[PDB]
């Protein structure tokens, strides 16, 4: 099986900016007879099917508007867009359509830049509601940060807690380009009821301390 | 134009028979490979392999040897993959996909089927306001949203009338159920005075859930 | 037809 390396896995870009994605395979995807390179390029946007932009590392599909380009020979390969536009802003991966089992890299994500910006930090305790039925599920927010980078720590009365947190995260925002995050802690009402201090901890490029939200079960 | 119609969304129970379909229009079927693709949930592109439709050949990728069986209905141009001993690592996105006429490249695609593996019941949601227990000129409200099967549900605000400073995040798997949140950003003088009210809509269980989100006392 | 332009015969069906 032929492996198939994309690095890095996203870039953060101004529009009209030039942008090079790399591609390299572990084995040389040049044939020798024909002097021809083996590898495809693909779009793909969220929620959406793959749409082929380059076959045999340099032939444009039709269709493809001409700021997109690859090149290349053996191992290594290149996408670059001249101009990067909105639509521009999309998942980008390679595929050897050398030998089979045919395959794929694991993508070049494309972000638009933005200045650096501190997560709002919000921390909500159980609702009642949830309690009555044995379960304590504390949520923090931490929302409109830049960048997408984020580590968040729970803390129970001094000691870090990493059983029962579940965190999900948002693609950019098409208004404010920011990335949110949502972290639950969640502890049956037993626990819940038998510890007072919770803190929600954020690590983020904006801050040299942990960004912090806590209460007391009192 | 090719077209490759694939549902939207298959569940299957474990230990069961995911047969997922590939129709095909627009072009001769017995003429091209159709291969099938998986998408685990953000982990990039897998073949697993092709079916030629004239005879059904399959030719699949090693890792998919025990696990996919390729057919092929003719007379309804339709392709079809098969997983036995189906689990939740099996969970993806599944794409059909035509070769570029004889050209091992794929110029035209299927929207993708996304398989949930799992034995979980039809289970609504449990929908929790979540309420400031300190004053900023902004105020942050939210909803939790737990315990619910399947995939998906609907968060809105005020019946859709609050869309500004809204974020709902994607469903985690918590118990073999799905957990959600929703987070609403409003000026601090304007709540509660001007009410705020989470919307939940699962049509799999055709269940709504309203939460207005009240004070904490 | 089974043939499928891969760089090379080796399974391809050519």
């Amino acid at each position: 099986d032929i492996v198939m390396t994309q690095s890095p896995s996203s870039l953060a870009l101004s529009v009209g900016q030039k942008v090079t994605m790399n591609c390299k395979s572990s084995q040389s995807l040049l044939n020798s007879d024909n002097q021809k390179n083996y590898l495809a390029w693909y779009q793909q946007k969220p929620g959406q099917s793959p749409k082929l932009l380059i076959y045999f590392a340099s032939t444009r599909e039709s269709g493809v508007p001409d700021r997109f380009m690859g090149s290349g020979s053996g191992t290594d390969f290149n996408l670059s867009i001249s101009s990067v536009q909105p639509e521009d802003l999309a998942d980008y991966f390679c595929q050897q359509h050398y030998s089979p089992p045919l395959s794929f890299g694991a993508g070049t994500r494309l972000e638009l830049k933005r200045a650096d910006a501190a997560p709002t930090v919000s921390i909500f305790p159980p609702s009642s509601e949830q309690l009555t039925s044995g379960g304590a599920s504390v949520v923090c927010f931490l929302n409109n940060f830049y960048p997408k980078d984020i580590n968040v720590k729970w803390k129970i009365d001094g000691s870090e807690r990493q059983n029962g947190v579940l965190n999900s995260w948002t693609d950019q925002d098409s208004k404010d380009s920011t990335y949110s995050m949502s972290s639950t802690l969640t502890l049956t009402k037993d626990e819940y009821e038998r510890h007072n201090s919770y803190t929600c901890e954020a690590t983020h490029k904006t801050s040299t301390s942990p960004i912090v939200k806590s209460f007391n079960r009192n | 134009q090719v077209q490759l119609q694939q549902p939207g969304a298959e569940l299957v129970r474990p230990g069961s028979s995911v047969k997922l379909s590939c129709r095909a229009s627009g072009y001769t079927f017995t003429s091209y490979w159709v291969s099938w693709v998986q998408q685990r949930p953000g982990q990039g592109l897998e073949w697993i392999g092709m079916i030629h439709p004239s005879d059904g050949e399959a030719r699949l990728n090693q890792k998919f040897k025990d696990k996919a069986t390729l057919t092929v209905d003719k007379s309804s141009t339709t392709v079809y993959m098969q997983l036995s001993s189906p689990t939740s690592e099996d969970s993806a996105v599944y794409y059909c996909a035509l070769f570029d006429g004889y050209y091992p490249w794929f110029a035209s695609w299927g929207q993708g089927t996304l398989v949930t593996v799992s034995a979980a019941k039809t289970t609504p949601p449990s929908v929790y306001p979540l309420a400031p227990g300190q004053t900023n000129s902004m105020v942050t409200l939210g909803c939790l949203v737990k315990g619910y099967f399947p995939e998906p549900v609907t968060v809105t605000w005020n019946s859709g009338s609050l869309s500004s400073g809204v974020h709902t995040f994607p469903a985690v798997l918590q118990s073999d159920l799905y957990t959600l949140s929703s987070s609403v950003t409003v000026p601090s003088s304007t709540w509660p005075s001007e009410t705020v009210t989470c919307n939940v809509a699962h049509p799999a269980s055709s269940t709504k859930v309203d939460k207005k989100i009240v004070p904490r006392d | 037809q089974k043939c499928v332009f891969f760089a090379e015969d080796v399974g391809s069906n050519c």
